[PDB]
């Protein structure tokens, strides 16, 4: 698989680094190429490097705005992306174009880093229970969850029990607050006959601002 | 021959 | 640089139906070397891209048979026989003949399945949020199809504006539903003026409004 940095936040003129960490396959066999993914949905090809030589080729309208390294030693490539503008703020992707059958297209992608280009500061988010009660019920099921409020920028990352409790997950997307900063809900349904024996706890973590949390979502008593 | 090869729009 | 416009630009497909989405390249997508290479992805939400098919009709290994892919030099077919909940979410094509590399923009494919009415909940603001100063009220309508839905709330029995947000899930990729948030927000000392807190959500599978609603500290 490939696997990329976490999420940036970029004050406009500056510049940054993300990367894309290579394993299971022989990385200097295959190109390693990136594309932009505007908010619009709009993808556009950036450019491809070989990791055996270095070599790399450009989208002339990345040009000026990207360039691709690599490291061997590490089988990690580089995209370092310059003199940011509104126009950068995106998910960027790497994918590898692999082969199959005689044939080359692109196999394996990572799962994007976005980057926020902003003069904003970075802050990391309030988190508070949702908690199950009478309120709650339908059906012999219970809904429980967490608030996660106040952070900047996007995205911030939120898994239930460690990343064991996937099935009946909503996590909502983020509200634009007057105040320019972002909220959202993540909620879970679960058997409300064992309330009593399960333990809920949602991880929240904050790449951008370094801030993790732990919340474990009890019935209120 | 061990050397990256891909679609011809790469360059 | 080459241009790939595809048709239509949405569509919405019933579960077991056939769906199909064009491309046309504005150039002969056919190389010298006799390959014509134009590619056909999907992504899902949350998702990275994925390779569907390559070189027009070919098959990844991985992607059910239900795909196929047809077409001349310069206008193409994407075709699924039967669509499957899996389906859901944005298809492109993608021209690798021309240097650069180029996409067209996207057709978002929505899966159409029974209609579904909400499972309704509420929360009552938590007693940490509160000694910091606010109330939020989330109101939750869970799994429900199609997507539009109205959610009002009333405290006290009096219709609120302008102190609510709401936002709606991308569709499910196993149900095909849809569920939405919508989240009131007070100050503390607002919150603690009034008694009754309620919302009350409409949608097509229901014959009438349905009111989730909690008294305050109970």
């Amino acid at each position: 698989q490939l696997q990329q940095s976490g999420p940036e936040l970029v004050k406009p003129g500056a510049s940054v680094k993300i990367s894309c960490k290579a394993s299971g396959y022989s990385f200097t066999g295959y190109y390693m190429h990136w594309v932009k993914q505007s908010h619009v949905k709009s993808l556009e090809w950036i450019g491809r490097i070989d990791p055996y030589d270095g070599a790399t080729s450009y989208n002339q309208n990345f040009k000026d705005k990207a360039s691709l390294t690599v490291d061997k030693s590490s089988t990690t490539g580089f995209m370092e992306l310059h003199s940011l503008t509104s126009e950068d703020s995106a998910v960027y992707y790497c994918a590898r174009e692999g082969h199959w059958d005689g044939d080359w297209y692109f196999d394996v992608w990572g799962a994007g880093t976005t980057v926020t280009v902003s003069s904003a500061s970075t802050k990391g988010p309030s988190v508070f229970p949702l908690a199950p009660s009478s309120k709650s019920t339908s059906g012999g099921t219970a809904a429980l969850g967490c608030l996660v409020k106040d952070y900047f920028p996007e995205p911030v990352t939120v898994s239930w029990n460690s990343g064991a409790l996937t099935s009946g997950v909503h996590t909502f997307p983020a509200v634009l607050q007057s105040s320019g900063l972002y909220s959202l809900s993540s909620v879970v349904t679960v058997p409300s006959s064992s309330l009593g024996t399960q333990t809920y706890i949602c991880n929240v973590n904050h790449k951008p601002s370094n801030t993790k949390v732990d919340k474990k979502v009890e019935p209120k008593s | 021959g061990d050397r990256a090869d891909g679609q011809p729009a790469g360059d | 640089d080459i241009v790939m416009t595809q048709t239509p630009l949405s569509l919405s497909v019933t579960i077991g139906q056939p769906a199909s989405i064009s491309c046309k390249s504005s150039q002969s997508l056919l190389h010298s070397n006799g390959k014509t290479y134009l590619n056909w992805l999907q992504q899902r939400p949350g998702q990275a891209p994925k390779i569907l098919m390559y070189l027009v009709s070919k098959l990844d290994p991985g992607i059910p048979d239900r795909f196929s892919g047809s077409g001349s030099e310069t206008d193409f077919t994407l075709k699924i026989s039967r669509v499957e909940a899996e389906d859901l979410g944005v298809y492109y094509c993608l021209q690798g003949t021309y240097y650069p590399f180029t996409f067209g923009s996207g057709t978002k494919l929505e899966i159409k399945r029974t209609v579904a009415a909400p499972s309704v909940f509420i929360f009552p603001p938590s007693d940490e949020q509160l000694k910091s100063g606010t109330a939020s009220v989330v109101c939750l309508l869970n799994n429900f199809y199609p997507r539009e839905a109205k959610v009002q709330w009333k405290v006290d029995n009096a219709l609120q504006s302008g102190n609510s947000q709401e936002s709606v899930t991308e569709q499910d990729s196993k149900d095909s539903t849809y569920s939405l948030s919508s989240t009131l927000t007070l100050s503390k000392a607002d919150y603690e003026k009034h008694k009754v807190y309620a919302c009350e959500v409409t949608h097509q599978g229901l014959s009438s409004p349905v009111t989730k609603s909690f008294n305050r500290g109970e």
